[PDB]
């Protein structure tokens, strides 16, 4: 069926596998017929951009343990209706903003094992109808404050593995964190990591009384007070 | 604890000096115009 | 204060040295009490308030011949700087 | 059984084994019911601070040929009673 790649295996229903066949790249062909794209365990280092043009109706995609280290902002053209997305066991380093902007159905998006040392605010975009992230096993120091603010559906979060910084970097993390009571399986393995004096320190038990001295909002008194001092 | 800056409000410091120092040429420069116009 | 109560002219003595980074040091280190937050800003203006020490020698009658005078204007005007 | 690792294999008296896994990362849910736990032939490149929390009961840890770099200060947290340390085979350059 041309609407299947040569070296793949698919199935009726718009599922294709193409795990375990040492890809070096995407395979071309690409059909909308296709729903969900497996591409796991391969050696597709670099992603050309618009790689997976002409699939604009798949819904799975997965790209594990496929040594991935960049990716082009417009690469991930023509998936409107892409919902899940397996990024993790990676070497990204660094996402260009933008990249994830067209996924507007995006509801999982998976970036464990990478070596992602700082997520910005601009990186994921406007993602509205996402439920949960994980962001596990990964260089992630802080989050800045902001992320969070444009996925008011997320519910699930993993951040096992990272070197959380404990300060004031990460009370909008510690905010959403409050108000969502991760399981205690999971509380458990999340700590602090520097400074050694919060060590072996959970971040769902850091209070606003822990955290009183952070920088408040500018406020209307002490607004007048610092110039008339 | 430690980490207390997650960012910065420097303006508030060199608001307030700016402020000290212009207020006091412009109290001034009025005071000189007033004497001045009688 | 006691400057400006015996400054003759008001508006040139607003514009000397001391007076700048008087200005620039005194009101940052209070919002900075006030606020319990230190910010290291212009904070480095002190050592402008080392130009200010051949005036002080000569007002204590130490510094008395011109060659020492110059001498010492020369070198808190450089290590100032 | 929750106290043991959903990837790995567990028998009878705290003894655990994670060989031949190809994990990337240490494996959660660690409890304190397992007193040995195997981590050889893996790749494990980097060690997060406090890994190892909660069996603070462990006896026995290997990470023999798991190509470790760096260890964090903090990162073999809650393990006072841990004996059996094996960081051999590995590419250690400064602790
Ligand atoms: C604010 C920062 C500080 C502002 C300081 C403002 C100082 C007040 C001011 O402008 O008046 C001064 C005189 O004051 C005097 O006689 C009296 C000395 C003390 C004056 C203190 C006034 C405080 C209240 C002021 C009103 C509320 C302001 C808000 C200067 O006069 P003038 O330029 O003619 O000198 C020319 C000279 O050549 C005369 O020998």
């Amino acid at each position: 069926a041309p609407d299947c790649p040569e070296v793949c295996t698919c199935v009726p229903g718009g599922l294709a596998s193409c795990s375990a066949l040492s890809l070096p790249a995407v395979p071309p062909g690409l059909s909308l017929r296709l729903r969900a794209l497996l591409l796991d365990h391969n050696r597709v280092r670099a992603l050309p951009p618009g790689a997976f043009a002409g699939a604009g109706a798949l819904q799975r995609l997965d790209l594990r343990e496929n040594g991935l280290h960049s990716v082009h902002v417009r690469a991930f053209w023509g998936l409107g209706a892409l919902q899940l997305l397996d990024l993790s066991a990676n070497q990204l380093e660094a996402l260009a903003p933008g990249t994830f902007a067209p996924l507007r159905a995006l509801r999982n998006l998976s970036l464990a094992g990478n070596r992602l040392a700082r997520l910005e605010p601009a990186a994921l975009g406007a993602l509205p109808l996402l439920r949960s992230l994980s962001l596990q096993d990964n260089e992630l120091a802080a989050l800045a404050p902001g992320l969070l603010g444009r996925l008011p559906a997320l519910d699930a979060l993993h951040l096992r593995g990272n070197p959380w910084g404990c300060g004031c970097a990460l009370r909008p993390l510690c905010a959403w964190l409050r108000r969502h009571p991760l399981p205690a399986s999971e509380a458990e393995t999340v700590l602090c990591v520097w400074p050694g004096r919060l060590t072996l320190s959970p971040l769902t038990a850091f209070s606003d009384a822990a955290f009183s001295h952070c920088a408040q909002p500018l406020a209307l008194r002490d607004l007048a007070v610092v110039y008339t001092l | 604890p430690c980490d207390s800056r997650g960012q910065r409000m420097w303006w508030a410091f060199l608001a307030s000096s700016m402020v000290t120092f212009f207020g006091g040429l412009f109290i001034i420069l009025l005071w000189r115009t007033l004497k001045y116009l009688w | 204060g006691l400057r400006f109560i015996a400054a003759n002219d008001k508006l040139w003595f607003w514009l000397e040295v001391n007076s700048v980074v008087d200005f620039f040091t005194v009101p940052p280190v209070f919002v900075s009490v006030y606020l319990n937050r230190s910010w290291l800003g212009l904070r480095f203006l002190r050592a402008l308030r080392l130009i200010q020490f051949s005036e002080i020698l000569q007002f204590l009658n130490i510094l008395k011949t011109s060659n020492s005078i110059k001498l010492v204007n020369l070198l808190s005007i450089f290590i100032s700087t």
